[PDB]
């Protein structure tokens, strides 16, 4: 809800405005990874220990 | 010196270069405890009847508790000497029923006692011992500050030279209801905690959920600790 | 001015930053309201006479 | 219908908040909440129903003051009141974050400076709140964001360049995670200075002139001097550079490597054993530098991760008191921890040793009835042992207090005041339900006079034989203090306790208990009376 920078309240509605139209096919069939969109609806109850789910040292 | 309060009050006003002309707003509040409201009632009414009624006035809290009493002692625009005497008084006077049981003169203050207690002044303070402040105050505008048990002499002559030093400056005209309101929403808090003591397992943790989430791995944790002692004394024994 | 409404790469639109805000200082004539020429005009036919 | 009365008769609000007022305390149900009441206003604006915005703040409001150490739901409140149209509300919900944090956190300084760059639009009073954010949370170790952030508003607001350089030499010296960048600034804009006037920007012209052997005001030819100046005021760097380099080395491959977790997660999560271990090694670092701001800032750091875990809670109480002796101030962080933690009764113990050294006995006096009355004025019933006992140890202590002496050569009658040993005595009768017991007969065995242990004799010892309860006669600690209380009796003389220990009391315990009464029976004559073993080995021999 706060470091997504989509969801902000502030400049939510600007980020997705902005996104621009993509009207080149071929634009977005050059890249072949995953989106990772986190929503906002997300909750506490997933990722219930942290050290489990395997974490990266600074 | 003595333990009269009028003598060491009249030594601190013959010596201390200007120990009238007070403080610009100057306010200073403590709040303190009695058990019972009939001893408190005669030494604030004789307090009351020797400094002036605009410099102290005594708010009563709601009684909400019922059983001990908080006043909110304020003094606002004080001298040098009006908070020597107030202080020196009500310090004695709340420690009066503990040590000293048949005295009973609520001027003269006897000396197997030493005077103990603490008080808030103003954040907008500028400073430029007996008397510290704190670290880790809890009411979110004022400064806590601590007078470490000391003679009735040595706190008139100590709380002189901390008055000397300080300048106050500009706070609202309300700003006592702030305090009130603001010290009884901490001890709310404090005793709202100390009402959740018995109901932590399963009168609001939803521990039905709670025990089925953490039951593996606690028990992974345990099977990593059997392991970690067969380890352990593989490695310590001889062999 | 975290996150920009501009089609330029973020590189260019380190460029467009702005000034810091205005200062704000009290206004000093007439309100919105208020503002009109002098009402009163007085008559004329008191010049035709004298 | 519109979208309130809509979100009302759905039939899912009633089961959100249904488990949300049945179990306050879990997290996942207050966002559950409260994601599904934002989700029912799909556009967020301002002019969306009022009566939905008010319970939108009500529950917002509700779950910060119920789990207060969440950052990011205090920047989200502020940036929604901020979407809503006031910002007036929204600097009053950074404040209360602020204050809950007891101002030492990061996170809320750094985006509630990132809000009010736009917002404050008064030079001055924006440069105080800096000033402010910098002698909080300034010597954080993770604090480059905050002095980069302060850098840009002075590189773009001011035109003097003085104060640039200022803020920059002081963050030359503090040792942050990412302090190279904050030298490759320094060392670029050196290398970006063109006369000797501009050397008196960094330090004063004296300090020049006596340490490093330069004259500003040397006229004639200027470059080779200046390059001499770049190069000593460089190698001068470099020297600053090897001391930070090696306290943020040391900080971070001995301790701020292995911390995983920041941040405040919920009160039903548990912290590793790694991590307890290594907040307590830099908690321990950290006292040892003696700077101070940095002190309480790690102790208000390490408060996030286990802030319920009560470790770091008493810690920083009794760093408080025997090292910088501030007293009042850890009699304070014990009282805001008995809010957090879950384990509150070494904290009420060292809470009441505390109250009870400040002269303050009137808040004790108040504070034993808060427990007293918590459980409805029955503590001699409570399930754990250790908060009743903590409890009547200073309960007595005021009940002696108050209550001049009633006995004899000046004792302070004890636990056997009729006040309390009424407490004792509902707890005694309970007899196997409730446990210790034998530390409840063990503390009321001291009292070394004649008519003191004669009361304890005839009101405890002699009424459980009367009663015939099986649990205490059955046994030996039981007859071991019976024996005690009277043998260490100063009023009666050798003969009379010896005579009246083995001829009534011995007698009195029954054969079919012997073998559980005589292995602590026997230690007892074994250390007093090795005279009278063998009368006690024959009322309990295998044939009688």
């Amino acid at each position: 809800k706060v470091f997504v920078d989509a969801n902000r309240f502030d400049i939510g509605d600007l980020v997705k405005a902005s996104k621009l139209p993509q009207r080149a096919n071929e634009k977005s069939a050059h890249h072949s990874f995953k989106q990772t969109s986190r929503s906002r609806d997300e909750t506490c109850e997933s990722n219930p220990f942290p050290r489990l789910n395997n974490p990266k040292k600074l | 010196q003595s333990f009269d309060i009028w003598k060491n009050l009249d030594r601190i006003r013959s010596t201390k270069k200007n120990a009238g002309q007070f403080i610009k707003g100057s306010l200073l509040i403590l709040p303190m405890r009695t058990e019972d409201k009939q001893q408190f009632d005669e030494c604030m009414d004789e307090l009351h009847k020797y400094i002036s009624k605009d410099i102290l006035r005594c708010y009563p809290q709601k009684e909400q508790k019922d059983e001990g009493m908080l006043f909110y002692i304020v003094l606002k625009d004080f001298n040098i000497l009006d908070s020597c005497f107030v202080l020196s008084v009500l310090l004695a006077f709340q420690k009066r029923l503990w040590m000293a049981p048949s005295e009973k003169s609520y001027f003269r203050v006897p000396k197997n006692i030493n005077l103990t207690g603490s008080f808030y002044l103003p954040k907008n303070i500028e400073t430029g011992s007996s008397i510290v402040e704190v670290g880790f105050n809890v009411v979110p505008d004022f400064q806590q500050f601590q007078v470490k048990a000391c003679h009735v002499s040595k706190f008139m002559n100590e709380l002189s030279n901390f008055f000397s030093q300080v300048e106050f400056g500009k706070c609202e005209a309300n700003v006592i209801n702030y305090f009130k309101r603001e010290y009884n929403r901490t001890y709310s808090q404090i005793s709202l905690a100390l009402y959740e003591l018995p109901l932590i397992g399963d009168g609001l943790f939803d521990i039905k959920s709670y025990i089925s989430k953490t039951r593996p791995i606690i028990e992974t944790s345990k099977a990593q600790m059997i392991k970690h002692i067969s380890e352990m004394k593989a490695y310590n024994e001889i062999s | 001015m975290n996150y920009n409404l501009s089609k330029y790469p973020d590189d260019v639109s380190r460029l467009f930053k702005p000034r810091p805000p205005l200062s704000y200082k009290r206004p000093t004539d007439y309100p919105y309201a208020k503002r009109q020429t002098n009402p009163n005009i007085t008559g004329v036919a008191n010049l035709l006479s004298t | 219908m519109d979208k309130y009365t809509a979100l009302i008769h759905d039939e899912n609000f009633s089961t959100l908040t249904l488990n949300v007022s049945r179990y306050p305390k879990s997290l996942a149900y207050w966002e559950k909440l409260l994601n599904y009441i934002v989700k029912a206003s799909a556009p967020i604006c301002k002019s969306t129903e009022p009566q939905l915005l008010k319970l939108i703040r009500c529950t917002y409001s509700s779950m910060l003051n119920e789990f207060p150490y969440l950052e990011n739901y205090y920047i989200d409140f502020a940036l929604l009141e901020y979407k809503l149209g006031n910002v007036s509300m929204s600097h009053k919900i950074f404040q209360r974050g602020l204050q809950a944090f007891n101002q030492r956190s990061l996170l809320l300084w750094t985006s509630y400076l990132k809000f009010c760059n736009n917002v404050i639009s008064h030079q001055k009073q924006l440069f105080k709140k800096y000033e402010t954010a910098e002698e909080y949370v300034g010597l954080h170790f993770f604090s480059g964001e905050f002095w980069d952030l302060y850098l840009e508003q002075i590189s773009s607001r001011c035109t003097s360049s003085k104060k640039y350089w200022n803020v920059l030499r002081k963050i030359l010296e503090i040792p942050l995670h990412s302090f190279s960048k904050f030298y490759a600034l320094w060392l670029q804009r050196i290398d970006d200075i063109m006369d000797l006037k501009q050397l008196s920007q960094l330090t004063s012209k004296d300090e020049l002139l006596k340490k490093l052997k330069i004259d500003i005001n040397y006229s004639g030819r200027k470059g080779p001097y200046l390059q001499d100046a770049k190069k000593k005021l460089k190698k001068i760097t470099k020297e600053m550079y090897m001391v930070v380099q090696y306290q943020v080395l040391e900080i971070y491959s001995i301790f701020e490597s292995k911390i995983y977790i920041n941040y405040y997660t919920s009160p039903e999560t548990l912290v590793s054993s790694d991590e307890i271990e290594t907040w307590i090694k830099y908690l321990d670092y950290t006292i040892t530098l003696q700077t101070d701001s940095l002190t309480h800032l790690n102790f208000q750091r390490a408060l996030l991760p286990l802030a319920h875990y009560d470790l770091v809670w008493i810690k920083y109480s009794k760093w408080l008191i025997n090292s910088k002796n501030d007293l009042l101030g850890a009699k304070n962080v014990l009282l805001m921890g008995l809010k957090f933690s879950l384990k509150k009764t070494e904290i009420i113990k060292l809470l009441y040793s505390v109250i009870c050294k400040l002269n303050e006995y009137v808040l004790l006096r108040n504070l034993l009835e808060k427990i007293e009355s918590s459980y409805s004025d029955n503590v001699e019933n409570v399930d754990d042992f250790e908060i009743f006992w903590d409890y009547l140890q200073f309960k007595t202590f005021c009940q002696n207090s108050l209550y001049s002496s009633r006995y004899s050569d000046s004792q302070s009658n004890g636990l056997l005041n009729k006040e309390l040993f009424d407490k004792v005595w509902k707890r005694l009768s309970c007899k196997e339900k409730k446990s210790g017991q034998e530390i409840l007969l063990n503390n009321l065995v001291q009292f070394y006079s004649k008519d003191t242990v004669e009361f304890v004799e005839k009101n405890i010892f002699q009424k459980i034989i009367e009663f015939g309860w099986e649990y205490y006669l059955q046994n030996g600690m039981f007859w071991n203090c019976y024996c005690r209380l009277i043998y260490f009796d100063t009023s009666r003389s050798y003969l009379d306790k010896r005579q009246y220990i083995v001829r009534k009391i011995w007698p009195q315990i029954d054969k079919k208990f012997a073998q559980s009464v005589l292995p602590s029976l026997t230690e007892f004559c074994e250390s007093y009376f090795p005279e009278e073993m063998d009368t006690l080995e024959e009322m309990f021999t295998e044939e009688p």
